């Protein structure tokens, strides 16, 4: 009767609307992700149950970049949380962003980002979670993932 | 002012009892579709580093552009970046500065 | 009876105690917070039932910064969450706190700062958020929030 | 009944498996952390129920640094948030991190890493927090804390 | 170790039955007002780089002030950034 | 197969009755001890910065390391830096 879920970046474990929509979430039962009575479409989460709904995402920026010459490097990492609900666009619930080091001797980055809040949802409301930069975006099942459950 | 199949024209929200549609209110907030919300979405207020080409109306959210000099781009529609002065040594700027653009630089041929 | 409460910051949608206490939250219901068995007075979130509540909020600092002269220019971007109980002072429950990059290349910062954790509050408790560097938060109302919920 | 809790790092109040786990919490119940149908050992929450948890963690990464000599300075804070279940090894659950300024005018570091996420748990289940450079922690107890608590 | 009008006096705390007012052990805990506190608020600890000014008393915390060299701000009460005082730049 | 007194042996999963035991799916998950898991623990996949020393089976995991010239260490484990190896520098 619970009303949760969690769903992480396939890909493989670690080691041992604006920006692009991620869509590779995991839409099965693992070891690190389920769905209780909400399920994913397309990379979004559909709603069944109308309710308040705590929202999160994390998502891993790590690159391994190289100052190159006739450009800027500065990056913008942004993760946006959507929704869609019975109207045409995409509403955004939240976004959370950072900024890559402007010393010229930066060698990688490491930016997680993570944001969580609490949006009352309507039935086949759906939600889903967006990225600047997503080719730096590590989508190891730890690294990245999305969720919301029930609240109240 | 009347609701077309439980769903309201632009410009307008629908109401709780889902009986009336009421008007956004101009400069405030907008809706620019049919639908069914209880509150019509807040307009954008641009920020100092931003012109408002286009002020906010009661279908149509302002747009808000970076300044003169300033480009948002794809990565990057967050904070407005400057252009660069001149382009990087052997290139030739095949393109000049916009609000969603640098300046563009390619190699020399002929 | 759901008690939980999540309230943005007010300044328009986004393109489409210790520091300054925040207190220009929205509070009437709208499409992107509501108040459910809560309230708010002077930007303080008002408690009405004694329980364990999770408590979280984020804050985003961006800032165009230009290296000054005649001063310095490292910004300590912190966050501060605290709750007024039957005691004459503040107390802090949680404080998140990033710093600004060193770089002079720097151009412009984005921070965005989030912060929860469950706490035990009473009836008549009040929480409320503080920042330090508030000349730099961003208030359209995905950016920065706050907002808490019932859990036991 | 309630079946949640919220940790904190000891070493007192704020002025007025990967890496190396964290046992320094407060297994006790203060003005500001508490064990509701769960409990501390060894720095790692036991679950007594089963159900969905929702996981989250803060750590404070503070320094005043130095540019060392015979070394790089490179700092990849990152924080850990295991399990042990009936099973030999540690299985990480989530992981953020950060890099400190690569700026050689980098005369200090504030990087407050929170992260959170919601996972079956099965009695018995055990969950701690590991990091990498446990000597630039800092654990005033509203800076690091570790909790979580049941959904459904 | 009795409430006067259920507050106790600074330095104390409320019992969970409601009625001693137990104290606050030196540089651990305190009060500095009067409380109901079911505990006493810890002290906070000044790190390398900050030089304790100030015991924590049963009744006040510590206070504790940036080293020789460095100074803290409204803005910055965080760590103490590198004529200077206390409290300011050069 | 199945399980001997609730555990399943490396190479498998047991099944969500608990009557069954699965394998684990080669060069996608494994597990390396007896257990109880619902899900093979997904294979590590190497990365730009890494090389294989040795591929995932079905009880061993992937080996990575750090290429030529770069190393890790327990305090940055998360990205290979620039005698050296790859876990120690210079
Ligand atoms: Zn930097």
């Amino acid at each position: 009767q619970r009303v949760a879920a969690h769903i992480t970046g396939t890909r493989g474990r670690s080691n041992t609307a604006l920006g692009r929509k991620i869509n590779s979430w995991e839409s099965s039962r693992s070891g690190h992700s389920f769905l209780s009575n909400l399920h994913l479409r397309n990379g979004e989460l559909v709603i069944h149950e109308k309710g308040f709904y705590y929202i999160y995402s994390q998502t891993y920026f790590r690159f391994q970049e190289e100052i190159k010459e006739n450009t800027k490097n500065d990056k913008q990492m942004v993760q946006y949380i959507y929704k869609y609900t019975s109207y045409p666009d995409p509403i955004l619930l939240m976004k959370s962003a950072r900024n890559s080091c402007w010393s010229k001797d930066a060698e990688y980055g490491l930016y997680s980002i993570y944001q969580g809040g609490i949006f009352e949802l309507k039935e086949n409301d759906r939600i889903f979670v967006s990225v600047t930069n997503e080719h730096l975006i590590d989508m190891d099942h730890e690294a990245s993932f999305f969720g919301a459950f029930l609240v109240g | 002012s009347s609701p077309s199949e439980g769903l309201c024209p632009p410009g307008h929200h629908i109401s709780e009892d889902g009986r009336d549609c009421i008007s956004c209110k101009y400069g405030q907030d907008y809706s620019t579709h049919w639908n069914d919300l209880l509150f019509c979405l807040r307009c954008t207020r641009c920020d100092s580093g931003e012109v408002e080409l286009s002020p906010c109306t009661t279908t149509r959210n302002t747009v808000c552009q970076c300044e003169e000099g300033t480009f948002r781009e794809e990565d990057s529609p967050e904070m407005c970046r400057k252009c660069r002065t001149g382009c990087p040594r052997g290139m030739v700027k095949v393109g000049d500065c916009t609000p969603w653009s640098d300046i563009e630089c390619v190699h020399k041929e002929s």
